[PDB]
RNA sequence: CGACACACGUGCUACAAUGCCCACUACAAAGCGAUGCCACCCGGCAACGGGGAGCUAAUCGCAAAAAGGUGGGCCCAGUUCGGAUUGGGGUCUGCAACCCGACCCCAUGAAGCCGGAAUCGCUAGUAAUCGCGGAUCAGCCAUGCCGCGGUGAAUACGUUC
């Protein structure tokens, strides 16, 4: 907005692992405000991921996000008769916002049939380093570096 | 056409699979299955030759179906189109019959819009 | 459609006309405003010049059209199409 | 669903009760 | 007939849907069927299954000729 | 005023699995109600019909809310997706449902696999989504309108445009 710096909504940490991060993800899961539904497919996916990976999946998705955290994206700046994909040091709040938006985005991409299935499977790969979830980031951070000629136009 | 007048798919539940038969719907599904006492959960593929006919037979002599079923509603209309009542003209043109809208919508008896 | 507990409703006036010719001597060219009035099995043969807002369309009835109403053979619209 | 009739929700949709929404 | 190019015909037993056993010859020692002419309406005199209606409508009606005269 | 080869606007439902169905189990509000609200009983698969108790209404009724949950089914199909269309079969109201009412049941199940150029809303209990009341009203083509609550996000660097 035009006034001052907007505020950051601090969420109510989840009721299972005691984390606000978890509380954040279910939201993206949560469609039509169906928290119970969303809260399920998550802790459900948290089950399949456990069975196929016997390490506390809390850490799993604690990892698979940093792997998703993009460090540099591009943003279009149209100085004069042209718009420049001026890349900028992505912001923290946004990075979580960015990582929190393709896993599901890439999970919903996934072909397997059940919700908790997909959501989980995207959780693992990023913990390893595989999947379109890492794709966006990967593609994003290098187009920027593929445009490192505009950093002086930064902001 | 293992089923009177048509071959129903398989690997699917009898009760449902009958709907792939003109004039055979859900409301008529349980009926025969009830009349034939054939559990609707068992798949047609998994059926018994005796069941097949029982579920075949009874279904074959209590209603109309498919061919002779399309055979009725046509004349029922053609007569209309002969006597030329309002539902006749609505069919004599291909227009709505049940007081439906004509300035727009009704794009199901008009089919895709035709250019001008 | 019209209830069955409520019998076939005819205008009664449109109704006397027809039975007045069914035995006394049919038929003549009546000009009914009755469209509500169902067609009836003493009316076949007759030439009920039913009305439709502007004129009386003759429609000689037959043993293939009665269960309907007189509003179902005198069109109110004339539509030879567009263009 | 909401538009369909031979269903609870479709009838719930249009505030009627029948063979699939029994009072 | 030239040997080797013709499907051999042998005794054939056709099986109607109405128990009609057709003792014939053909290319399949066994064939069942939906209908036999011996069970077809057009053949079976005038078996009009369901609609032997008689065209009562519409000059029938007459639930009630209860209307004055 | 409901026409109808067309050309826009505002919605309903959707095109599915974070889904459809069947059954079972809880949770609102603000309202409305006397040839009104309709308990409970019974007929019918039903709309509804017929009996009948109660309420000038913080009693009594409409009345159940739905999303939800607990179970079972549907295994990726133009399908148990969609309910357009049409035939057939009636109700109910009304003097009268033919153009022209809606509610019930059967069978048919059309287009549609997220939609070009272009464009709309919303910043917190908001958008999203579930359903419920009332006024208008014999019935009402209401997906409307005004209201009512239920569950419940994302995001705002910044002001160049
Ligand atoms: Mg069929
Ligand atoms: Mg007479
Ligand atoms: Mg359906
Ligand atoms: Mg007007
Ligand atoms: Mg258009
Ligand atoms: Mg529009
Ligand atoms: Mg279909
Ligand atoms: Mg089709
Ligand atoms: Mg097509
Ligand atoms: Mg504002
Ligand atoms: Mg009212
Ligand atoms: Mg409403």
């Amino acid at each position: 907005a035009r006034r001052r710096r907007a505020e950051v909504r601090q969420l109510q940490p989840d009721l299972v692992y005691g984390d606000v991060l978890v509380t954040a993800f279910i939201n993206k899961i949560m469609r039509d405000g169906k928290k119970n539904l969303a809260a399920r497919i998550f802790y459900d996916a948290c089950k399949i991921i456990q069975e196929k990976t016997g390490q506390e999946p809390l850490k799993v998705f604690k990892q698979a996000v940093e792997n998703v955290k993009p460090r540099m994206e591009v943003r279009s700046r149209r100085v004069g008769g042209a718009n420049y994909q001026v890349p900028m040091e992505v912001s923290p709040r946004r990075q979580q916002s960015l990582a929190l938006r393709w896993l599901v985005q890439a999970a919903n991409q996934r072909p397997e049939r059940r919700a908790a299935v997909r959501i989980a499977h995207e959780l693992m790969d990023a913990a390893e380093g595989k999947g379109g979830a890492v794709k966006k980031k990967e593609d994003v951070e290098r187009m920027a570096e593929a445009n490192r000629a505009y950093a002086h136009y930064r902001w | 056409a293992r089923i009177a007048g048509v071959e129903i798919p398989r690997n699917k539940r009898v009760d449902v699979a009958l709907t792939y038969i003109y004039g055979i719907g859900k409301a008529r599904a349980k009926e025969a299955l009830e009349k034939t006492g054939i559990n609707p959960a068992t798949r047609v593929k998994d059926l018994t030759e005796a069941e097949v006919v029982r579920l075949r037979e009874y279904v074959e002599n209590t209603w109309k179906l498919e061919g002779e079923l399309r055979a009725e509603v046509a004349a029922n209309i053609k007569r209309l189109m002969d006597i030329g009542c309002y539902r006749g003209l609505r069919h004599r043109r291909g227009l709505p019959v049940r007081g439906q809208r004509t300035r727009t919508n009704a794009r199901t008896r008009k089919g895709p819009r035709k250019t001008v | 459609p019209r209830s069955l507990k409520k019998g076939v409703f005819v205008d009664d006036h449109l109704l006397e006309k027809v039975l007045e010719l069914n035995a006394k001597g049919e038929k003549r060219l009546i000009k009914t405003w009755s469209r509500r009035s169902t067609i009836v099995p003493e009316m076949v043969g007759h030439t009920i010049a039913v009305y439709n807002g502007k004129q009386h369309v003759p429609v000689y009835i037959t043993e293939n059209m009665v269960g309907h109403k007189l509003g179902e053979f005198a069109p109110t619209r004339t539509y030879r199409g567009h263009g | 669903g909401k538009g369909d009739r031979r269903t609870r929700r479709g009838k719930i949709w249009r505030g009627t009760y029948g063979k699939y929404r029994p009072r | 007939m030239k040997e080797g190019i013709h499907p051999k015909l042998v005794p054939a037993r056709i099986i109607c849907g109405c128990g009609n056993v057709i003792e014939t010859y053909s290319t399949k020692p066994e064939i069942y069927v939906e209908v036999c002419s011996k069970c077809h309406p057009f053949y079976t005199g005038q078996q009009r299954f369901v609609d032997t209606e008689g065209r009562v409508e519409r000059f029938q009606r007459r639930y009630g000729d209860s209307y004055r005269k």
